[PDB]
C-alpha cells in the first residue's frame, strides 16, 4: 500500500474516511474504507538492484449501514480507480453482513504501481 | 564450491581493426606473447592460423608477458611451432542494466546411427559427432533513455561479430566470441511491464580469465 | 523506468495521395526538411530512396523544421547523399474503444546451420538471419453503432496499408507502417460478451514521437 | 454495449425457385429495389453480378422499398452502375430447440512469407490474404419426435444451401448464406443425455436486419 | 425428452441366406411388402437396388404389412417405382453382459477447400463432403465361460458382416449394419478386472423401430 | 537462518532488533525484525556428500507502533538485500495488524545460500 | 536382493598402446588367459577376433589366471577355438566429484512389421530386431578447479573411446566401454546452481567384476 | 522407523537421547531428537510376496534451549545421514518454536532403507 | 569471413560511343594510362586487341591514372606490347529494386575425351576442355511507376549487351559484361506477388574491384 496516492483518491467521496489495515475506535455510522497489501509481482532486476516502481496488489473494504450505500461507494471506488494514471481494478466485488454491528461490506482487488521512494 | 547466478552482468563491445602480429606463443606455460608492446590489461582477440583450439577466441595480456585463459600444453593434438599469431585490440564494454533471468538453451550432441550386421545380438552403434550450437537469453525491461538501448540496436544493425563478456560478481569473466541479436520492439503481457529481449550465440569456447 | 502498459490507445489512419519531394535531409542533426511549407505538426510518411533505413517509416513534423524520431547521425551504413525525399500526408485517426488485452507474437530470427569439417571438436556454427515478422492481436467487444467499426471494417476491405499509432497515456506515441485485418464477425463463448478480434502487422521499423 | 450471448436461437430456411429481376439499387441510400411488388417483409436473397460485396447475400424487404442491411456508399470499389439485379423468395424458417453451447471456430488469416534481400537487417514481409473459412457447432439433445429432427436431417440429405438466421431476445437477425451439416446420430456419454451435433458453414457476409 | 444412456444393452446376429422377392414397396406410407408371407415381427435385411437411402438398412415386417423404420415419402430425391425387393432374414440375437461405458468416436466431415480469385476480400469457401465413418466401443469384463465370448470369437474369425442391435430399456431398438471386431485377449491393468474389448462399424444409416 | 551475516546486515538501521524465532519478553515501542527459516533447496550430492554452502529460505517480519515506521523498515530491508553478495528477495510483502498492541507488521521471504561451516 | 543407488561413483580412464597377446581362452570355466604375466588387478581391454560376445569388453585379471565377468560356457553359438586373443593395458581412473541424479535413457527395441496373407484373421507378425543405443546422463555442479573437469574436457577434445566405471558402495564395478561427451559450458537456471552436464553411450555389453 | 540403526548412528553426539514418536516424562535442557515414521514407497512384488527391505520416510526433530546448540546438532544429524550407507536427506530444515518451554526446534525428511527382518 | 547476401544490389548501364586511346598495357605492372584526362571514378570499357586477357571486360580508373583487374605475372599467356587500347565510358547506373531469389547455371567444364592405342588395361582419355556457357536469372517484384521499369523496357528493344554490376554491402563490386533480357510481365503464379523474370548471360572474365 501507497498511502497517500489512495487517500488523497477516495477522499472526496468518503470525507477523508480512509484508514489503513484497522478501523479506529469509533468509526461512525457513515461509510468508511480500509486498505491492506496481500502481495503483488516482484520487479527486482537480476545485476543486484530492484527498481524504484514496484507492483502491490491492495484489498478494499467499505462498511455502511444501508446496502444502497456500500452500492454506490464501492461502484464509485470501481469508477475512480479504473479512471486512474496506473491503477487498474481485477476481479468483481464480494458482499459481507456483519450481524452484531448491522453493517454491510464489501470487497475488491486493486492492482497498483507506485513510486517506491 | 557451487558458483551461483547472482550479480551476474553482461555486456558487448566492438571489434575494432588495429592489429599486431605478435609471434612467440610457447606450448609449455600458459601462453606468452614475446615482446609485444601492447599495455598490460587489454582484452585482446586471437586468429592465429595453423593450431586448431586458437582460432576465434579471447583473452587479456596479464602477469608479465602471457595471455591467461590458455592451457596448450597437450601436444599430440597440437603440432607444429607457433609463427605468426594474430592479435587485435577490442574496445571498451557496454554493460547491459534492467536485466532478467538468463536461460541458456542448446547444446545437445547429435550422434550417429547404423549397426554392424555381424552381432548375434544386433547391437546398435552410436557415434557421437555435431555438438549443437548454444545460445543464450537476456529479457530485460524497455527504457528508450538508457545508454545500452542504442547500442545494442545499432551492434544489431551492423551485422557483425562482437565480444560478450560475463562478469561474476567476484571479480572473474568469460569473454566469448560471437553474433549478437537485439528485439527493440515492446512485448506487452497482461501486467507485467514492457519486456525486451536480447538474443546470443557463441562461435568458438568459452575463456575465464582469473581474477 | 518500467513503461508500464496502462492506457494504451489503438488508432489507425489512411494513407492519401498529397505529395511532396521536400529535399535537404542532414545525417548530422536529427534530420530536417529544408524548406517545407507543411505545418508543423502533421503526421508524413517518407518513402526517399538510396537509404536503407528510412525506407516506409512514418513520422511527424515538428520542433523548428526537422521530423524527430530518426538518429542518422551513423553514416559508415548510410552512405552518399540525402538528394530527393518523397512526402506523403497522412489523414486523420480514428480511436478504438472497448478493447481488451493486447498479445504482441511472433519476431523470432531464424539462424544458419551448417559447420566447418576442420574443427576437432565438431563445432557447430550458428549464423543469424531473416527475423520473422512481428504481429499484433486486440480483442474487441462488439457493437455495431459505433465509429471504429465501420471504419476498420472499410479498411479491411481496401486491401491496402495504413498507419497505426499506439498512444500511450503519458502523451508519446509510437507510429508504425503496416497492414491491418479485421473480423467483423461475432465469436460466441461460454459466458462471456461477443469478441471482436482485430490483428495487425508491421513491415518497417518503428518510430518514437517523443513528447 | 456488451451485446450478451443469451436466449440465442438458430433456424434455418431452404432456398425455393421463385424469381425475379428487379432493377434499380441505388448507391447512395440504404439500397432500394425499384418498383417491386414484394409485399415488405419477406426475406429475399440477392444474386447480382457486376458488384463485388452482394453476390450472395441475404435480406428482407422492409421500410418503403429497400432492403435494410447493405450501405454501398462506397463507390470506389463499387463502380458502374446497378443494371438488372436477381431475388429469390426464401422460405419459412424451422427452429432449433434444446440446444447447447455454440463455439465458433476458425476464421484465421493466412499471411504471405517472402523477404526483399536488400534490407540491411534482414526483415521478413508479411502480407495477409485468404482467410479462412469461419464455421458454427451447436451441440443438441436428441429426440426423434420433434419438428426440427426431421427437417434437418432432410436439409442435409439434399445437400444444397440454406439460409441460417441467428435471432438475438432482442428481436434482431443475423441472416447468412451456407451449407448446413447435420449428424443425426446418438453420441453416448459417461452420463450426459444423448448429444446430438449440427455444424454449420458461411459462404459469404453476414447481414443485420436492425429491429 | 432427454433421452437416458441407462440400461442399454447391445447384441448381434447373424445373416443367413433364405432369401425372399416381395415387391410392391409404397412411397407414400410407411413402405409396405405387399404379400409377404413372413410372419409379423421378424428382422429381415433390406437389399433393393434402383433407391438410394434402402441400400443396406434392416427393419422388421409388423404392423399389417408394412417395415417400420422408413419414411420415403420424400421422391424428389427418390425417383422410379419400387420393383423388386431383396429379403435376407435374420438370426436370433446374442446380448453381451458385463459391459463398461460404451463411447462412440469419429463421425466428422471433411470439407472441400479453394478460393474464387475475383473476390475482393480473398474470401475461402469451405464446401462439405465425405463424412468420416462412425465406429464405437464397448469394453467388457473377460469371463471364458459365458455364451457371448464364443459367439463373438466365432464372429470375429468368419469376418461377414452382422446385425448390431441397440436396445433401450424402454422396449425400442436401433438397428445397425455393420461390420463386427473383438479382440478376445486379456488387457492387464493395475489393479482392474481384466477388460476385454468389442469395436463396432457401421456401414449405413440407423433404424428405429419404434415400441 | 545463518544468524551472524542477516543480524550485521540488519544491526546499523535497527540499532541490534533481529531476533530468532522468537520477539524478547519487553520488546518496546521501537520497530524490531523476526526472522525464521522455513524451508529451502537442497544440495545434496549424490555420491554420498553435502556441499559447504546450503540454500534456506527465511522469513522476515517488522513490528512498529506506526504505519510509516514499518513502511520504511520494509522498503530498507528489500534495498539492502537486493543490494547483498549472495542473496535475493523474492515477492512482495504482505502486511498485518495486531489490535491488542495496536502495532503494524509485515512478511517477505528471502532466498539466500549462506556458509554451512 | 534390491540393489539401491545410493553412493554410485562414476569415473573414466583412457585407452593406452600397451598391448599382448595372451592365447588359451577356456570356454568350461570362466575363462583363463593361460601364462600372462599382466600383475592380477589390472583392467584390460579384450579385442579377440573370431568370437562374437567377447569383441569389445573390459574385465580385470584376478583369481589365479582368469578374467571374471566372462560365461562362455555356452557354445552352441560359441563356435571354435579361442586362439590368439588381444589384451590391452587400461590408465587409471579419474573419478567424478558433486554429481547430480544419472537418468539412463533409450534402450528400447524395433521390430519388424509385416504380414502373412494366407491368415484368415489377418495377424500381424512382430519380429524383433535391432535394440537401440543406450545412453547415460549424470548432471554435475561446476567448479573449474577440480582434478575432473580438466580431464574430461581433454577426454573429450581427443574423441576416442574411454573405460567408464560404475563403482557401487558395495565394492563392485561395472566396467563399459564407450564414447564419453562433455558439456564444459555453464546452463544458468532460475535459483539453483550453475550445472555442468557429461553424456555416456556404450559400444558394447556391460561386465560385473564380483568383489 | 528402525530403531537399532537410527539410534546406534545418533548416540554419540546426543548421548543416548534419541526416543520413537514422544518425549520422555522429564527430558531435561539437553538437546534430544524425537524420530517418526511418515510413509514411504512400497516394495511389494505383484508374484504374491514382499521383499526383505522396505523404504520408509522419517521425520526428525532436535529440541534444545539455545539457538546454536540447536543448529549445530541440526547440521551434525544432515552431515551424519548424508554420509550413511543406505539413507539419503531430502529437504531442507525448518525451525519452529515453543514459548511455554522457550525452547527452538527443527525438522528434517529421510529416506532410509532397512532390514525388515 | 563468411559474408552473407543481403545487400546484393544489381545496376546495369549502356555504353556510350566514345573512344579513347591511351596506350600503357603492360605485364609487369598493372596497365596505366599516361596523363589521360579521365578523372578516376567513371568506369571505362576495355577491349585490347593483341591481349587475351583484358579482351571484352570492364574495369575503372584507379590507382593514379591506371586501370586495375589485371596484376598477374605470367607470361606465357599474355602476349604482345600495350597496343590500341580504346577507353569507352559507360552511362549513368540504375538499380533494380525488390529483388528475388537469384539462380545460377550449369557450371560444368566441357571435355575432349578419345581412346589410345598402347593401353593393355583399356585405359579410358579424359581431357576436360572448357566450362559451359553461363547464365543467370533473377526473378522481379511487381512495379510501373518506378525508373528501372522503363530502363528495362528500352534495353529490352535495344538489343545490346550491357555492363552489369554485382555488389557487395562493404563497398566490393563486380564489373562484368555479357548479354541480358528482361521477358515484361505476366508471370502469374498460384497467390505470391507478380514477378519479373531476367535472365543474364556471360562468356568472358569478370574482374574484382576492391574499393
Amino acid at each position: 500500500t501507497y498511502g497517500p496516492i489512495l487517500k488523497q483518491l477516495l477522499s472526496p467521496y468518503f470525507s477523508g474516511r480512509v484508514f489503513p489495515d484497522a478501523a479506529p475506535d469509533v468509526p461512525g455510522q457513515d461509510p468508511y474504507v480500509i486498505y491492506q497489501r496481500v502481495g503483488g509481482i516482484p520487479t527486482y532486476f537480476t545485476e543486484g538492484a530492484l527498481a524504484d516502481k514496484a507492483n502491490a496488489r491492495v484489498q478494499l473494504e467499505v462498511w455502511s449501514t444501508s446496502k444502497q450505500a456500500t452500492y454506490e461507494a464501492m461502484v464509485h471506488i470501481m469508477r475512480s480507480v479504473a479512471a486512474a494514471p496506473a491503477m487498474e481494478p481485477l476481479g468483481q466485488p464480494i458482499d459481507d453482513y456483519e450481524p452484531a454491528l448491522r453493517i454491510y461490506g464489501s470487497r475488491v482487488d486493486i492492482s497498483m504501481y507506485y513510486n517506491l521512494t | 564450491a557451487l558458483t551461483l547466478p547472482k550479480g551476474i552482468v553482461f555486456g558487448f563491445a566492438p571489434i575494432t581493426s588495429t592489429t599486431s602480429s605478435v609471434t612467440g606463443v610457447t606450448r609449455a606455460a600458459p601462453p606468452v606473447a614475446t615482446g609485444t608492446m601492447l599495455t598490460a590489461g587489454t582484452t585482446v582477440l586471437v586468429r592465429s592460423n595453423t593450431w586448431t583450439g586458437i582460432n576465434n577466441r579471447i583473452s587479456v595480456v596479464d602477469a608479465n608477458k602471457a595471455l591467461q585463459g590458455f592451457d596448450t600444453t597437450d601436444t599430440t593434438t597440437y603440432p607444429g611451432t607457433s609463427g605468426p599469431v594474430e592479435l587485435i585490440t577490442v574496445g571498451a564494454f557496454v554493460n547491459f542494466t534492467q536485466q532478467g533471468e538468463p536461460s541458456t538453451s542448446g547444446g545437445d550432441q547429435q550422434f550417429w546411427n547404423g549397426q554392424l550386421l555381424e552381432d548375434r545380438s544386433g547391437r546398435q552403434l552410436a557415434i557421437p559427432t555435431f555438438k549443437n550450437a548454444k545460445t543464450l537469453t537476456l529479457p530485460l525491461y524497455m527504457d528508450t533513455s538508457l545508454p545500452w538501448y542504442a547500442a545494442a540496436k545499432a551492434a544489431d544493425a551492423r551485422g557483425e561479430p562482437v565480444a560478450v563478456r560475463m562478469l561474476l560478481p567476484n571479480g572473474d569473466a568469460s569473454y566469448n566470441y560471437g553474433y549478437m541479436s537485439f528485439d527493440g520492439d515492446a512485448t506487452i503481457t497482461a501486467n507485467a511491464p514492457i519486456t525486451n529481449v536480447a538474443t546470443f550465440t557463441f562461435l568458438s569456447d568459452s575463456t575465464l580469465v582469473e581474477a
